[PDB]
């Protein structure tokens, strides 16, 4: 089985590059060749170039430059830049694809992709609050407590239910930014006999700022 | 430069009925491909060689056509089956992809499930306040708010709404609206109230709280 | 299916001539003769050994066609199948006329033209018959009569006592231009390998039965011959000049005692009908492999082959046009033609133990790089020693393949790398 | 650059022997010869247009080998590079001999072996220099030279007066026009001088397809409007001229008397097409080496073309086979080199369907008939050549598959790839 998987990071300034990496496993890195597709925001898919590990390489026309394809034989993954990187042009995850062969025409594999921010804003830890419900108990059958966290730039967040455990009737909302700062919310569903005795806490957690913090929620 | 424009956009249908999306073709090609992908993953190959099934695609499915018209579909839907499936070509330079056609499963009607809730402790001791509503499982898609309610006038902006793609196990949609303020209007006021007008019922169902 | 009955026609493909070998080749002497064994051994064991590895690194439907398809592609896939396939069943129609021309010639039950084409195109049906239901069934008859053919042979050594022969009886040239016409005999003596790659999809339990009848037949035949054109050329029907003439078969029966009634005419026209089948089985083969692939017609893949019968009414029309008319000048040719169509598979079969399996070496890269490299010179002289007018065919035909593939996959054809589009 | 330069190297790569042509043609007849030029250029003129066509999809470095590349992939791309490769510049060494031996023949200046030899061996750096500058001068010379190598054949028109002329071995009249194709259907091997010129050439897609059709149809004239104006009437009836080689024999029966101005151009346009054959030599071996496929020297900084690495070699193979005795195996090499050609003509055709079947029109039929005539065209042309000749060509196919799969072991993309 072919992995071709690479990397989360990274958020980007205007007009620095980007190197994206592609380490594939499970068949020779040097049979086939690696292919870069470019997916804007839930969008169509742009092929971007492939590169022979044995040596050459074919890009993309539109795409002119921009962005140079290399690998090396060695350490069995493919490195990929991005030259001259604009506000605009922010991914759009990028992935890695290999053909079934090679030559022609269809990609069996994929990477699983590197989503990429170019903006000039600061890097943010997140501010999470446990939403308190609900105003007066003793009231319906089941019971629904939120967990906010709002204030961030660094994209890719992970907000959990009791490390995973507490993984129904939770519904996480994707994170919108109103200014340079993305704000997230999720919600949990369950028992009017539940919630009052365990705990249920929500681990948020944030690696671009490296700030891990596991609220729980109380009456 | 060969554009694939494939039809339509967002299609729904029900569990049992039979899906059919096209491709077209700015110009004639030998062979077309379909990847179906689930929520921005990483689309996964389906329809290669224009009739080709993929290793685990079930036989639900089926591809064909030729030139400009190809076209994938599947004799009875199921739940899986709701995701994004892309045609793509290789018969020219480049390789290109269609817009994708956005195949949603079909569900019974159902009103929302709304919750309303207070700026947390930590949130008026750092200077700010935020009032949230989730408004659960509900269909179809389309549904309004209405403006908040503060002491009976709805405000405008500072109003943040974000939406679920669409539950897998029910097959619903959640939306988050959420008000953001200083810590002087949520103390200034003291009435809140925030609605949803979903076409289930012409009359919204509303959550308050007070202070 | 198992292995016993396969390394029986990975041999059996080999010697559908082998009791008539010995005469044929002592024209060009007999003693200096066995000199030169060696550099065709040597070389067409070189052979066996890439085709042994190449079919352990991938048991294919197949080929050979199969193994020249991923080196090179389609087109030469298409192209390496069309060429073996004719081999296959145009190099038959020389085999009955040679099989029942064992059978009538001593007894003789019937000789004339007419009556002769008749149990021909009669023998040929029996075994397109037992092709097309029993693949087992028919690698048992060839079992059978390849064991039968291989008694005389196996049978004479059986040495006593050989005598001083011609030796270097060939004319006057030196030592290395006397060789040299004596692979034109021996070279071609050889054309029995890839039984096993192409029997592969059959053959069951493959990657390791394929390569070692690929192996085990020919080092088999390999001591047939030199074991029998040396317990020949001494000392029983010497000098020379008395085999030179007559066609060898009666003459093992003086020499040491037999007498006749010959009972080996009886058995070596068996080993060469048995022979028959097991062509016609890859024939079919290659065919499914490629019809299995976007290159060749469906028909050919329908549980062996239903199509195995095209085969059959092809060389039935090609058995006419060769016996009945006199002429004969095209049909008597052509039949000379596809056994140099049967050397380009061979020499893409290297080119793809290299291109492909580079990995799977070792690395004991050079010790193949090598075997591989004898292999292809092996091939390329088999090629260069064969009276011009018959290449000449042989590449007219590569001609038209090529226009013939880019005349009917136009469109189905997959290019890389493909143009722009407007 | 521009179109006129090229248009010139198209029929001058075609006619480095259209001078002498006739005589040798007349041989077997020269009435019903021309009842053989129609199935000659009909042939010929569908090989144009398949090469103009598919240069009009995409101008290459290039090929042919170019076109070969896309349409089969690498390997047959780097093998119709060697074949091409190698017919260009050993097909150059008879072209010399012939060359210098219409100057030295008429004064006649130097006639002897070692002399001979020598002037050749200048005369071919002579063009290896102008080559390795002046891509735009090369081209100049041999639009000079090729239009003074014309003047005859285009004075030879000029008709007055023909008289009475099928004197060919007995033999069916089928079987007499195809003892004439041995000779015309290897007189048009001077097409697809324009593709490989591409890259170069300037302002192509357009110059490329014109170059290609415009320079056969003007080789296509000269041929049929001087062979004609010759086996009527200058020098019949045709056993007059089956012996002795033309040249002086169209200055009597209608022309002035000594002193023939005539040998002194069509040496020159025997040199002319020298250069431009060694321009294509360093074209194909350049588009070759740019990709994985062909030793990276013959692709370098300087604007043009390891140039070089092709006079050296004619050089040698000058040599030997002038100076030494033996001394005819090597001459015979000569001549093979001459069916290496016809297989990029080959695979051109079938790239020009199997990749371009989209852009057609669709006038698919149309183009899928024409290139189904290029294609019987060059089979026959094959099939009509002594047994011996072919049967090394083929041999040549073999040595070239050996030694690609012995160079290129690891560096080959293989489609479709082994497993674990």
């Amino acid at each position: 089985q072919v992995q071709l998987q690479q990397s989360g990071p990274e958020l980007v300034k205007p007009g620095a590059l980007v190197k994206i990496s592609c380490k594939a496993s499970g068949y020779t890195f040097t049979n086939y060749d690696i292919n870069w597709v470019k997916q804007r925001p839930g969008q169509g898919l742009e092929w971007i170039g492939w590169i022979y590990p044995g040596d050459g390489s074919t890009m993309y026309n539109e795409k002119f430059k921009g962005k140079a394809t290399l690998t090396a034989d060695k350490s069995s993954s493919t490195a990929y830049m991005q030259l001259s990187s604009l506000t605009s042009e922010n991914s759009s995850v990028y992935f890695c694809a290999r053909l079934d062969g090679n030559y022609g025409g269809w990609f069996a594999y994929w990477g699983q992709g590197t989503s990429v921010t170019v903006s000039s804003a600061k890097t943010t830890p997140p501010s999470v609050y446990p939403l308190a419900p609900v105003c007066g108990d003793t009231t319906g059958s089941s019971v629904t407590l939120g967990c906010l966290v709002k204030g961030y730039f660094p994209e890719p967040v992970t907000v959990t239910w009791n490390s995973g455990s507490l993984s129904s009737g939770v519904h996480t909302f994707p994170a919108v930014l109103q200014s340079d700062l993305y704000t997230l919310s999720s919600s949990v569903t369950v028992p009017s006999s539940t919630w009052p005795s365990e705990t249920v806490t929500c681990n948020v957690a944030h690696p671009a700022s490296s700030t891990k913090v596991d609220k729980k929620i109380v009456p | 430069e060969l554009v694939m424009t494939q039809s339509p956009a967002i299609m729904s249908a029900s569990p049992g009925e039979k899906v059919t999306m096209t491709c077209s073709a700015s110009s004639s090609v030998n062979y077309m491909h379909w990847y179906q992908q689930k929520s921005g993953t990483s689309p996964k190959r389906w329809i290669y060689d224009t009739s080709k099934l993929a290793s685990g695609v079930p036989a639900r499915f089926s591809g064909s056509g030729s030139g400009t018209s190809y076209s994938l579909t599947i004799s009875s839907m199921e739940a899986e089956d709701a995701a994004t499936y892309y045609c793509q070509q290789w018969s020219y330079n480049p390789p290109t992809f269609g817009g994708g056609t956005k195949l949603e499963i079909k569900r019974a009607d159902a009103a929302p499930t709304v919750s309303i809730f207070p700026p947390s402790s930590e949130q008026l001791t750092s200077g700010g306040a935020s009032v949230v509503c989730f408004l659960n499982n509900f269909y179809p898609k389309d549904i309004n708010v209405k403006w908040k309610k503060i002491d009976g006038s709805e405000r405008q902006n500072g109003v943040l709404n974000s939406w679920t793609d669409q539950d897998s196990k029910d097959s619903t949609y959640s939306m988050s609206s959420t008000l953001t303020l200083t810590k002087d209007e949520y103390e200034r006021h003291n009435s809140y109230t925030c609605e949803a007008t979903h076409k289930t019922s012409t009359s919204p169902i509303v959550k308050s709280f007070n202070r | 299916v198992g292995l016993i009955p396969v390394t029986l026609m990975v041999s059996g493909n080999i010697m559908g001539s082998g009791v008539f070998l010995l005469p044929a080749n002592l024209a060009a002497t007999g003693g200096i003769a066995i000199y030169g064994w060696l550099v065709t051994i040597i070389g067409a064991l070189a052979l066996s050994m890439v085709y042994a590895k190449m079919s352990s690194l991938d048991p294919s439907p197949g080929g050979s066609y199969a193994y020249a398809r991923r080196c090179f592609g389609p087109f030469l896939g298409y192209q390496t199948n069309v060429l073996y396939w004719l081999a296959c069943w145009i190099g038959n129609i020389a085999m009955v006329v040679i099989g029942v021309g064992y059978l009538s010639y001593f007894f003789p039950i019937l000789k004339d033209p007419l009556v002769l084409t008749l149990t021909c195109v009669a023998v040929l049906w029996i075994f397109v018959l037992l092709n097309i239901v029993g693949p087992k069934m028919i690698t048992r008859v060839q079992a059978v009569a390849t064991v039968l053919a291989l008694v005389p042979i196996v049978g004479i050594a059986v040495f006593g006592w050989f005598w001083f022969k011609g030796e270097w009886n060939v004319s006057g040239m030196n030592t290395f231009g006397a060789i040299q016409s004596t692979l034109n005999v021996t070279l071609w003596s050889f054309i029995g390998v890839e039984s096993a790659s192409v029997a592969a999809g059959v053959v069951k339990n493959p990657k390791r039965n394929v390569p070692i009848a690929t192996i085990g037949g020919v080092l088999i035949a390999a001591v047939c011959y030199v074991l029998s054109t040396t317990a020949i050329m001494g000392m029983i029907p010497n000098a020379a000049l008395r085999v030179s003439a007559s066609p060898f078969g009666d003459a093992a029966r003086m020499a040491l005692g037999d007498t006749a009634g010959a009972i080996v005419s009886f058995c070596a026209a068996a080993g060469c009908l048995g022979s028959l089948g097991g062509w016609t089985l890859l024939a079919g083969q290659t065919a499914k492999a490629a019809a299995d692939d976007g290159l060749f017609p469906p028909i050919f893949a329908r549980t062996p082959v239903a199509g195995l019968l095209i085969v059959g009414v092809l060389m039935t029309i090609f058995q006419f046009s060769s016996m009945s008319p006199n002429a004969a000048k095209e049909f008597g040719l052509v039949s000379s033609v596809s056994v140099i169509f049967t050397l380009v598979p061979y020499l893409y079969t290297c080119a793809a133990l290299l291109l492909l399996g580079h990995g799977h070496f070792g690395k004991a890269r050079p010790l193949y790089l090598l075997i591989t490299f004898v292999a292809f010179v092996y091939c390329i002289w088999a090629v260069i020693g064969s009276g011009a007018k018959e290449v000449m065919w042989s590449f007219v035909t590569l001609m038209v393949i090529t226009a013939l593939y880019a005349l009917n996959y136009n469109r189905i054809h997959k290019n890389p790398y493909p143009l722009d589009a407007p």
